[PDB]
């Protein structure tokens, strides 16, 4: 692909997230979802081959079928209530289509079959994009319509996809379907939270979103996509493997790392509502996914595996492209518990 | 050629006729000999309603000038 | 609400159905996609009309637009799919597993 | 009760999305979205919608063609399946048909709330709103309303067209 | 070469010249008539609201007649709080009315041709 | 998740097209213009909360004229009675409900 | 300056029909901004009464409103005739 | 209401036409008649072999510049609104990009059909 | 919700004008400059009061107007009209530019009789 | 009293298709400097009659390999349509009073297509496939500039109403304003009625007979009556858009005889191209319509739209 193209391709797909974040109009946010997808798929295809074209392919029939029900839960809500504004859904089937339809978006469960499929056949930058920045706007449309959902589906389908993503993601060789199962499984504690506190959704979105960017670069500069691939980094790069071991322990919720501050903060959240036995079963399952982590910790840092011969060439080079952002994204990703009250300032 | 290509299109001319004329005799025909009255909106097709219910024969056609108000 | 309103959702949940459930060619749930976006067109047409909402004649037609950017795009990746296989058929596309 | 030709049309409309749905050679599934296409079209004009229904009747012409060519290319086999050539095609048509008499039943002959709301039936023509005035259509004073007050959606729809040219451009790029 | 745009060029001119003065006397004409209706517009409203008001009174004395059996029916009674005016509904006005008018009322204009 | 930039800058990118009531072309009105001002200018500034309590007369007002659910169960009601009479032939509809009426302009 | 020339050259003895199609686009483009007609074309838009004229109530301070079509005041559509 | 009779009309006199074109003559129909033609000889193949597309891009392309004839026919309507200025740069701006796109298509060998 | 108050048939009733369209197009210039006090009255009790049943008397009042100009043209000069509007009735889109003589006739009677 | 409109319309049209038949091999003839049919009838008047009488009472065969439905439908659907395409015309006054009827025009011409596309397919045969794959492309071709060419002179005349052309006409043929217009537009009905230089889904000298190949008798009667009613009603468009015909609404049989004498103009003149010159390639056609059609029907719907509002001159009625 041409660069210019790219570029151009790129800004469009952060355009119609801008449009759906701003807009007031129900077609106005139908169109950002249109426009994102369509600069969205030829990304996905920028490295030409079968696996990135049946990806492509899955990604755009998911996304189709997501964005004619939302256009239908749209025109219900008109027909009952002659309203194009976004702010509660006028009626109860308009909803749980509405409700639906940003689920498949997502990928919460049951539509989660396609987010492991796609991640795993494109590239490590397509699916950083695809981890991190398409996940903003049926957020923020869910967060602008939070007092209209119906919680008790809404919470089964966060349940769902938390045991989902472990249990999916103790299968897994592959690292892309790894970080997949983590993404459906953190998409899954998002969701739990909305209908009581779209705070501490923006909260956890931003810190997910700085984990996820912290990992798809380090597997960038490791260049490394399945475990044994990765069991060969310490021979080249020690301290890269020891990184990504701490953002792991980070990922997997352990404290006094960062990415306990989120679980931390919903499951305190839903016990002001006299919700117990939830965030019980939350924890107890991204026990989960804290032990797929600590399995590929174990093979990438905390022990050294054989290596091959030709690694000593790699030796006499050093890396040519730097990532300016990987070092804050590393802190930002750890060291940033004792700043929690910082939340504040998200509402 | 060349003029015994010429009666083909007189016939070809003559059937080509047919269709305009009948259409405008039909029109008058059905119309009181006025050329049938046009609606392209709603206002025209209120003053041909209201022209009918005024008749008093159900036909809009049926024009009632200044003999009507006594 | 009229027979004709339940008419056009039963058409949008029928074309729906068709495309969630699957034969081999690509092609048909393309096109029931594009019926979709057809019953979408004639239900959101009649709703604004009934209503007499003005500004919202517009809508109808930017919606047929983006229909036909979907349906390009669509095409275009069957185009892909058919020049790796020599056929459209869903099954193909089984290289990505969960 | 008014003749009930918008009833037939939205019928007939509802069999062509069971024909094209069922999913039979493209071919076929083509001409029952043409079909849908133009008793739509006659749905919409009957409403007093002339602009809008011609013009999905013409974009779904020009779209169906292009699916036909396609379909010759690459969605043809050795014997294309007709309704009546396959049991699975054939059931889901026959279940199509049913569940739509089901439906027609159970709200014309009583009241019942089938997944939203109700129906008593009544006919289309009671909804209508007998308003009387104008020199122009409405419809069409909307639709030119795009160019005056609909700035934004020309600007977002103009990039749209071109960005899906450069996209379909490089989706089919290869190498 | 020269000669033959030349005689394009002003062959255009002549009939832009042409159609900008007809289509100046056919705005013209436009307002007149325009004007016609603004006229006529007062008269017309006057007896709609007369015509309107008749309809509703003739069916409001025969459901009055009709619904004299039935136990808990007010006559005349409003679907809404609002005790302003509201536009009828073409339904009821021709809700006690034969076939063929409401055919009219609903598709004579549409099916005009 | 919602960033607020027309308000911010005055822009109204789609705000326009929001309501019924809100400036259309040549004055033409909604059907159900007035249901709608009365509700918006009951429910402004008051939160969804309180508008979903204390405006709800106009709310069912406006969802009446736009859906007009209980003027089609009225209506049936009252063809159903008459049809009822009819048969039994107590009931005879009048002249100018069977076409015999004297039109006026 | 002869570069652009040169080009303009090559472009109409190869592709006369898009140096016609460019150069009535770019007309197109330029002109009615130099144009003393289009804000007569606006004054004629607006000049069409598609509306009834509602009347304003008297209240004893509305000097420049008509209180007849056929009054001096309001606005006059001479320049339209004369047009 | 007359434009469906027409309709009818026009069905029904091809239709008739249909019938008398299958009715009234002497049928003598065999095999080797009603056998496919290719000019002297039976076919090799089949005719529902799938049949290349050489122009496959600028079909693709034909949908959405067919929805660009959806977005400009209003134009007589919208040239009757009081804000021109407003109009005229959209209605320019929409055929800029179109012409746009479509140079883009023509400088990238989109036109030219596959060998 | 209470009872819809309509009024009486008694009172709906009017002298109604009984002529056609095109009799009307044909005289609509010279009434919207007679008749314009009562019509532009009523119009003001129909956008102020938004309720046919306030402006009853009103819209008799129009009528009346109405019926006394057509009765001052019937009476000073009949023919002239008569063949303005039926110049005017033959046009199926009832067009002023096809009757321009006879509109000038009808016009110079007007001027001179009244 | 209505159907005998529908009759009057419907009879003169396929009398005038019959003669056009023998017109148009006149013409060549004449033009071949041979005569053409002379024997048939005096100067071959009854040819026509004797042709369609061979053809109703031949014997149709139904293809082996055929679907039957389609290979049925199309015929209908082709000749069908042909009739329909004529009830808004106005000749002064139209069977059919339509808004746009030039909307109503181009959806039906745009239908029109798959009758060649499924009769081709339905045939079961390459040479009909090959035709129905040429049809395809020659639609691709043709459509958008045609569409946008008819919004660009209809920018003048102010709605799609076709009755309003002849208003808009009324001192000046609207082809000396828009003569460039006219050029392509001309061109375009040439590719859209499949006329030489463009009658690539038919070609003889390429394959056979194309889509029709395997159709014989009264089918292949019917395929023929509907394309040379295309042509004259096709032509008949062209004379409303751009030749206006003035029409005194006393005496309209003077606006329909010029109308009539216009109409069999364009007609002949069809018939001396297709006797003129040769076929084109139907990727040429293509090129043709992309390359040098498109981008100067692009410009001059630019030119259309700021034209009436530089010089004031918008017409009327929104
Ligand atoms: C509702 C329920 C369904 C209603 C169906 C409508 C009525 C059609 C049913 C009869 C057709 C089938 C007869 C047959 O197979 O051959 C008979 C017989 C058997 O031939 P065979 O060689 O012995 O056996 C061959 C094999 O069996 C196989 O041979 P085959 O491959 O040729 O068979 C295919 C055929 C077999 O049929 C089936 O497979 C099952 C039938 C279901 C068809 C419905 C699909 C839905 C399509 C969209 C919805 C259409 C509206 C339906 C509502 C109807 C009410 C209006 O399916 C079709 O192709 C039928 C297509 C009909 C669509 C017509 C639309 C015209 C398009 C014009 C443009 C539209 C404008 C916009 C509007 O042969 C004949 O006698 C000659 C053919 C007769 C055909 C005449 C014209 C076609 C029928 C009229 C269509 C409706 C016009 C209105
Ligand atoms: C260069 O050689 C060639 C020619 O030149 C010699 C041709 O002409 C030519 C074209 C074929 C011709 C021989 C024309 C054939 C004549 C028609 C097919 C007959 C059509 C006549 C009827 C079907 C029309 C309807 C008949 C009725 C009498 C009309 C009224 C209808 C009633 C219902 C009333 C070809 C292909 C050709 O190659
Ligand atoms: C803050 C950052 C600025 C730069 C980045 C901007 C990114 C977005 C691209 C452009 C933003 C457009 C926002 C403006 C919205 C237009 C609406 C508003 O400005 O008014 C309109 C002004 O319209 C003007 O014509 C301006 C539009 C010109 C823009 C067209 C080309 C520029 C777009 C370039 C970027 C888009 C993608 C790339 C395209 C090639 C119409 O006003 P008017 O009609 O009086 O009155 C309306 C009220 N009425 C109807 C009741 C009477
Ligand atoms: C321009 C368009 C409009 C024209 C207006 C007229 C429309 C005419 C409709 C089209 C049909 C006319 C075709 C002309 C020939 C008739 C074809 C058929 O109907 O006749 C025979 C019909 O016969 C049937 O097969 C059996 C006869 C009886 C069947 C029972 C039907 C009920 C009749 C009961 C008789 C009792 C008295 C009835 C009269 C009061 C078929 O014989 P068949 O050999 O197969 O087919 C070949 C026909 N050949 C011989 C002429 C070549
Ligand atoms: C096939 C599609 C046919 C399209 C028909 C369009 C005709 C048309 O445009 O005329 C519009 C005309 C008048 O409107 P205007 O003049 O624009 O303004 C109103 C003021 N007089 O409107 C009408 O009369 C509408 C009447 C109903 C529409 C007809 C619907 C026909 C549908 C065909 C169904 C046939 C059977 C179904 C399957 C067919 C083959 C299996
Ligand atoms: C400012 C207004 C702009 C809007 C108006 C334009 C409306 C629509 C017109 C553009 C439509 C799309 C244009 C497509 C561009 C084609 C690009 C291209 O590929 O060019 C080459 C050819 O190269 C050219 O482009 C030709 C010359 C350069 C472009 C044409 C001239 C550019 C502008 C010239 C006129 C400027 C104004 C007139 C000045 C008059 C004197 C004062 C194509 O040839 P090939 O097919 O590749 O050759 C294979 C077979 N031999
Ligand atoms: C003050 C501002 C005014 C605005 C500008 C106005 C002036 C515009 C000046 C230019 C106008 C030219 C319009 C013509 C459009 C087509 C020109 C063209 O270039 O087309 C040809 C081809 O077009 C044809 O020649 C058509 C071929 C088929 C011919 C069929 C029969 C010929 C026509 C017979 C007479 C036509 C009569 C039409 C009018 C009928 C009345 C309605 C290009 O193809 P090539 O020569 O191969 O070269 C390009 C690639 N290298």
């Amino acid at each position: 692909m041409n660069p210019i193209i790219y570029t151009t391709l790129i800004m469009t797909v952060m355009s119609g997230t801008m449009l759906v974040m701003i807009s007031s109009h129900w077609l106005l946010i139908w169109i950002g979802f249109e426009m994102n997808l369509l600069a969205m798929i030829p990304v996905l295809m920028k490295n030409f081959n079968p696996r990135a074209t049946e990806a492509a392919t899955k990604y755009f029939l998911t996304q189709a079928t997501a964005s004619m029900m939302l256009m239908m839960a749209i025109i219900i809500n008109l027909l009952y209530s002659g309203q194009w504004t976004i702010t509660k859904m006028f009626n109860p089937v308009a909803m749980t289509m509405m409700t639906m339809a940003l689920a498949m978006k997502l990928g919460l469960s049951p539509f989660h079959f396609w987010v492991p499929e796609v991640t795993q056949g494109i590239s490590l930058q397509a699916g950083l994009l695809l981890l991190t920045w398409q996940k903003l706007a049926p957020l923020s449309v869910l967060c602008q319509i939070s007092q209209s959902i119906n919680p008790n589906l809404m919470l089964t389908m966060a349940m769902l996809s938390i045991l989902i993503g472990g249990w999916g993601g103790l299968n897994q060789t592959q690292l892309r379907k790894i970080m997949a199962y983590s993404s459906i499984a953190h998409m899954g504690w998002m969701t739990a939270v909305l209908p009581y506190n779209t705070t501490m959704t923006i909260l956890n979105l931003l810190i997910y979103i700085t984990m996820t960017l912290a990992m798809f670069m380090l597997l960038i500069h490791s260049s490394a996509t399945t475990t044994l691939s990765l069991s060969h980094t310490w021979n080249k790069m020690p301290v890269i493997t020891s990184l990504m071991m701490v953002t792991l322990l980070s990922m997997g919720g352990l404290p006094p790392l960062s990415g306990f501050m989120p679980k931390w903060m919903i499951i305190q959240e839903m016990t002001k509502n006299e919700s117990i036995i939830m965030p019980t079963l939350m924890a107890m399952t991204a026990l989960l996914n804290l032990y797929f982590y600590m399995r590929l910790a174990y093979s990438s840092s905390l022990t050294m595996f054989p290596s091959t011969n030709n690694m000593k060439m790699k030796w006499q080079f050093e890396h040519t492209k730097q990532m300016k952002l990987l070092p804050t994204m590393i802190v930002l990703s750890t060291l940033v518990l004792p700043m929690t009250p910082a939340l504040s300032s998200l509402n | 050629m060349w003029f015994e290509i010429l009666p083909g299109i007189a016939v070809m001319a003559a059937c080509l006729f047919i269709p305009g004329m009948a259409t405008a005799h039909i029109h008058k025909f059905t119309n009181g000999g006025k050329e049938k009255r046009v609606a392209h909106f709603s206002y025209q097709w209120n003053l041909m309603e209201r022209d009918r219910r005024i008749s008093g024969v159900n036909r809009y056609h049926v024009t009632k000038g200044l003999e009507n108000i006594d | 609400m009229p027979l004709v309103y339940m008419n056009i959702i039963m058409a949008f949940a029928i074309a729906l159905a068709g495309l969630l459930m699957y034969r081999s060619h690509l092609m048909s749930s393309l096109l029931c996609l594009e019926g979709m976006m057809l019953s979408l067109f004639i239900m959101s047409t009649l709703i604004i009309l009934n209503t007499h909402f003005t500004l919202a004649n517009m809508m109808p037609i930017i919606l047929l637009v983006f229909a036909a950017c979907e349906a390009a795009l669509g095409l275009s990746l069957l185009v892909m799919v058919s020049n790796t296989y020599g056929t459209d058929y869903v099954q193909n596309l089984n290289l990505l597993q969960c | 009760m008014t003749m009930y030709i918008a009833f037939i049309l939205s019928t007939i409309f509802v069999i062509g999305f069971v024909g094209f749905s069922s999913k039979p050679s493209p071919i076929y599934g083509g001409l029952g979205l043409i079909v849908s296409g133009g008793v739509g079209c006659g749905i919409v004009l009957n409403f007093g919608g002339s602009f809008l229904g011609l013009m999905v009747f013409l974009i779904y012409l020009g779209g169906m063609l292009v699916v036909f060519g396609y379909t010759t290319a690459m969605a043809t086999e050795m014997y294309p399946e007709v309704w009546v050539s396959n049991k699975t095609v054939f059931g889901a048509f026959v279940s199509g048909l049913m569940m739509e008499f089901c439906m027609v039943y159970y709200a014309l002959k009583e009241e019942e709330v089938e997944i939203i709301f109700k129906f008593n039936g009544l006919g289309d023509w009671v909804i209508y709103d007998t308003g009387d005035s104008g020199f122009f259509s409405e419809e069409a004073m909307g639709i030119a309303a795009l160019y005056s007050y609909g700035t934004w959606l020309v600007i977002v729809t103009g990039w749209s067209l071109l960005i899906g040219v450069v996209v379909i451009m490089e989706i089919t790029r290869g190498n | 070469g020269y000669s033959m745009f030349a005689v394009g060029i002003g062959t255009l001119l002549f009939g832009y010249w042409s159609m900008m003065k007809w289509n100046r006397e056919r705005r013209r004409l436009q307002i007149e008539d325009f004007e016609a209706r603004i006229a006529l517009m007062p008269l017309f409203q006057a007896e709609k609201d007369r015509r309107v008001l008749q309809m509703l009174r003739e069916n409001l004395e025969e459901e009055a007649i009709i619904m004299k059996d039935v136990p808990d029916w007010k006559v005349g009674e409003s679907v809404f709080h609002t005790t302003r005016w509201v536009t009828p509904m073409m339904g009821e006005l021709y809700g006690l009315r034969t076939n063929e008018e409401i055919l009219s009322a609903t598709y004579g204009f549409i099916w005009y041709t | 998740p919602f960033f607020d930039v027309q308000k911010r800058l005055g822009l109204d990118l789609d705000r326009w097209m929001t309501i019924q009531s809100a400036e259309q072309p040549h004055k033409i009105p909604g059907r159900c213009h007035a249901f709608e001002k009365e509700w918006i200018e009951c429910a402004h500034g008051i939160g969804g909360i309180r508008a979903e309590k204390e405006c709800k007369i106009e709310f069912d007002d406006f969802v009446e004229c736009l859906l007009r659910q209980k003027t089609m169960k009225r209506l049936s009601a009252i063809k159903r009675q008459r049809d009822k009479l009819i048969k039994e032939g107590k009931y005879t509809p009048p002249p100018h409900h069977l076409g015999k009426e004297d039109p006026r302009p | 300056a002869g570069r652009i020339a040169s080009f303009l050259k090559n472009a109409w003895a190869k592709e006369p029909v898009l140096v016609a199609s460019f150069a009535i686009g770019g007309l197109a483009i330029i002109l009615p901004s130099l144009s003393p007609y289009t804000n007569y074309a606006i004054r004629i838009n607006r000049a069409t009464p598609y509306n009834y004229p509602v009347p304003l109530r008297d209240d004893g301070n509305m000097p420049d409103v008509p209180s007849h079509p056929q009054d001096p005041q309001g606005p006059s559509l001479e320049w339209l005739k004369n047009l | 209401m007359n434009i469906m009779l027409t309709l009818l009309t026009n069905v029904t006199l091809a239709s008739l036409l249909v019938l008398i074109a299958f009715w009234l003559p002497q049928l003598n129909a065999y095999s080797e008649k009603t056998s496919p033609y290719e000019c002297g000889f039976d076919p090799m193949g089949s005719a529902r072999l799938p049949f290349s597309m050489k122009f496959f891009l600028v079909a693709i392309t034909f949908l959405l510049f067919d929805l660009e004839i959806a977005l400009l026919l209003p134009l007589p309507w919208a040239s009757q609104t009081n804000n021109l200025k407003t109009m005229l740069t959209m209605a320019l701006f929409l055929l800029i990009l179109l012409a746009a796109s479509l140079a883009y298509e023509w400088t990238q060998k989109g036109l030219e059909w596959a060998e | 919700p209470g009872i819809v108050e309509l009024p009486t048939l008694e009172d709906l009733k009017v002298q109604e004008v009984k002529v056609s369209s095109s009799v009307l197009k044909a005289a609509a210039h010279h009434y919207g400059a007679q008749c314009d006090k009562p019509n532009k009255e009523f119009m003001l009790c129909r956008w102020e009061e938004k309720d046919p049943r306030r402006c009853l008397e009103e819209g008799k009042l129009v009528n009346q107007c109405a019926l006394d100009f057509f009765r001052q043209i019937k009476r000073h000069c009949a023919e002239p009209f008569t063949e303005y509007w039926t110049c005017i009735d033959y046009s199926g889109l009832q067009l002023f530019r096809h009757c321009r003589k006879q509109q000038a006739k009808f016009d110079e009677c007007v001027l001179d009789k009244l | 009293m209505f159907m005998i409109n529908i009759l009057s319309l419907i009879i003169p049209i396929l009398l005038a298709v019959a003669f056009l038949t023998l017109v148009e091999r006149k013409v060549l003839g004449y033009m071949q400097l041979r005569k053409g049919p002379n024997v048939v009838g005096p100067y071959g008047l009854l040819q026509p009659i004797a042709d369609a009488l061979k053809l109703f009472t031949k014997e149709p065969l139904r293809p082996a390999t055929s679907s039957i439905s389609m290979f049925i439908i199309a015929p209908i659907l082709a000749l069908s349509l042909a009739l329909t395409m004529w009830v808004p015309l106005p000749m002064p006054y139209p069977l059919i009073n339509m808004n746009l009827g030039v909307l109503f025009m181009l959806a039906m011409s745009s239908l029109a297509v798959y009758s060649i596309l499924w009769s081709g397919w339905a045939s079961n045969s390459k040479y009909a496939l090959i035709g129905a794959l040429r049809a395809v492309a020659q639609t691709i071709s043709y459509e958008v500039t045609l569409a946008i060419i008819l919004l660009s002179v209809l920018l003048m005349n102010g709605s799609y109403t076709l009755s309003t052309l002849i208003t808009t006409q009324e001192h000046i043929w609207m082809i000396f304003t828009s003569w460039p217009l006219a050029m392509m537009w001309f061109i375009s009905t040439l590719a859209e009625t499949n006329r030489a230089p463009f009658d690539l889904t038919e070609g003889e000298s390429e394959l056979v007979s194309g889509f029709n190949v395997e159709y014989a008798a009264g089918p292949f009667a019917m395929f023929f009556m509907a394309e040379y009613a295309n042509i004259i009603m096709m032509n008949a468009f062209t004379a409303i858009l751009f030749l206006g015909a003035s029409h005194d609404p006393h005496t309209p049989e003077l606006y329909t005889i010029n109308f009539v004498l216009k109409t069999l103009a364009l007609t002949i003149t069809f018939l001396w191209i297709r006797a003129s010159y040769p076929r084109f390639r139907y990727d040429q056609l293509m090129h043709l319509l992309w390359k040098s059609f498109l981008p100067l029907t692009l410009a001059l719907c630019m030119w259309h739209i700021s034209l009436p509002i530089m010089t004031a001159s918008i017409p009327p009625q929104s």
